[PDB]
């Protein structure tokens, strides 16, 4: 029926947003061990080239 | 028992936190959306996100359904709560962008990433704001956070793209700040101090006056301010139900061409409706008023509800 | 109608899809960024480790 | 003829999707009812593979003119009609597989799979044996990432996770023959394998590679066209040449050999799968002829639905 139709597509907006929710959790994640490991080479680099 | 109300970004919706739990209605025309018990308790603060499945949820009254130091995004289509943040202090209100969450406690700002796990991005400092005064542009391109400054009756605005840039801070008023508001673009800052006898509306690009408008010559606690579609009107509730009407563009005409009492006095917020002519009012008694006003000036009461009610 | 919530829902779930296909890219090109430079740090690190 | 190309079922059999020599159909199973119908005036889609029900389709030019060429993969938006994603290869594309955030694509010797992004980035490359058929399943389940292929030797099936690819892989002797078929219940928990020789069907934990149960289709060889198991995976169905169904029972001690099985009158190949109803078997055949059978405890088989899908 029509409101069958409603069922469905409520039912794959609320897991595409579940999906959102968790790619944009594992970028932000990401996005700050990338900068951690941006500053421990930078450390790593100006000791080796001091050494 | 009404707790709290609060337009969404658009005014197109209202929502309510109440002793039992949260309630969404459209604004115009008025209709309930949504209905969410709560055996448990209240919720003190609902903040939307547009039209979309997230609100932002604290929880209050007498006995609140969450700690008031916890900010709970609920999923409304899960019909549960999906992401938990828990602060130090008491939480005032929270504002909503797709990509940010932002915090308002009573004397500062924080602004989280939109995650499972959400990370602090910036703090800004506030003076003591116990009425939450804050204002986020919910706009895609603009991200104008705009909240009070450390100093009496300033007001900060942040780009939250573009952090490392200094803000502008406005000197807008001589006193403690009431009431702030944004138009849709993000291009106009509407204020209030605790005098309320003057609004003052700036550009936020530039901190730039634009227009210095009257409420009157004697004091008022002003409650709300909005712009309409094109920011070419503000409406502004004051005591006694008053909401006065202005020409934000004229500095011609700088008092209000048009005002009507509520009638039941009760403290409300305003906003326009989707007729250009119409300005609605959610009171604190639970009474709905749309008023149609005329180019004259003369209004007329159009609709009354209790929407706590249908 | 009842129809038109019909309409509203597919441009809902269309929008959703392109969002969840940049955040999957931007995702999948920042993991690979991050095992880019995991290598030149192990690389950088044991180089010059043996320098010493 | 009658320009069917590739006939294929989504992860769940709900669906299935055709490749035509003028484009592409997608149909449901159970009622059957035309779903989507794409027409190409420039020519014709050899393969399709749906991921469940949403708008992605994965396809290969096919045909005598075929829409696309054979080594590029096409994603296809349904609810936007247009290609979005597509990957070139150096070889013919044999089959693609798709899951939510992976499009593994199956070439003759090789798999290689990709980032179900705007710009696809190579994940992992698997060497196969000579694989003409492009014999592949791909768990679609979030929680659980396997992919099983043809391994390099004769026989073997080659299981890899792809969310913990730096295990060794599960190496399955399945068969002393070349493998001729291989499906995974909807769970990813059990696998199911046959030889040319077609007179044994395996079946296999995906996680040990332990022999859960032979099942004997019969003494003489038949080429095996298609496995499926049921929802449960307490049942599967098997077809074979001349167009026979076999049904029997997956996971049951007292299961052996095939409590049903019907012949498709006109003999043409078929796949098959179950309905939604727990007795129900259906058949999709090259000539286009659907069929929806019921069985019994018996094993006796009634037929429930006859159409021709390509022609609604």
């Amino acid at each position: 029926m029509n409101e069958a139709k409603i069922a469905e597509c409520l039912q794959t907006i609320s897991d595409l947003e579940t999906e959102c929710l968790d790619l944009r959790t594992k970028l932000c994640d990401l996005e700050r061990a990338n900068q951690t490991l941006k500053d421990e080479y930078d450390a790593l680099q100006i000791t080796f080239t001091a050494l | 028992g009404l707790l709290y109300a609060g337009f969404n970004q658009d005014h197109g919706c209202f929502a309510c936190g109440m002793e039992n739990g949260f309630r969404v209605y459209n604004t115009d025309p008025l209709k309930e959306k949504e209905k969410q018990e709560f055996l448990e308790g209240g919720v003190g603060h609902v903040e939307m996100l547009f039209r979309c499945n997230y609100l932002a949820l604290v929880g209050g009254g007498k006995k609140p359904k969450y700690p008031p130091n916890k900010v709970m995004i609920w999923d409304d289509l899960k019909k549960k709560t999906v992401i938990e943040i828990e602060f130090s202090t008491e939480v005032k209100a929270v504002k909503l962008r797709r990509d940010r969450i932002v915090v308002v406690l009573d004397s500062m700002i924080k602004v989280f990433t939109f995650t499972h796990n959400p990370h602090q991005l910036h703090v800004f400092e506030t003076c003591y704001n116990p009425k939450g005064l804050c204002v986020l542009c919910p706009n895609s391109n603009n991200s104008l956070l705009a909240f009070p400054g450390t100093h009496t009756g300033h007001v900060q605005l942040v780009d939250l793209a573009s952090t490392e840039k200094p803000p502008v801070d406005i000197p807008a008023h001589e006193g403690v700040l009431s009431c702030i508001a944004l138009n849709l673009q993000g291009t106009r800052i509407a204020t209030a101090s605790e005098k309320g006898t003057l609004i003052r509306i700036f550009d936020t690009s530039s901190g730039h006056l634009i227009q210095e408008l009257r409420r009157g010559s004697q004091a008022a606690n002003i409650y709300c301010i909005n712009f309409n579609q094109d920011a070419s009107l503000i409406c502004v509730s004051s005591d006694h139900g008053t909401v006065h009407i202005f020409a934000a563009e004229d500095p011609k005409s700088k008092w209000s061409f048009s005002k009507f009492q509520v009638p039941s006095g009760s403290p409300c917020i305003c906003a326009f409706g989707t007729e250009p002519n119409a300005v609605i009012a959610i009171c604190a008694d639970g009474s709905y008023y749309k008023f149609l006003f005329n180019p004259k000036g003369e209004c007329i009461r159009d609709v009354y509800a209790q929407f706590l009610e249908m």
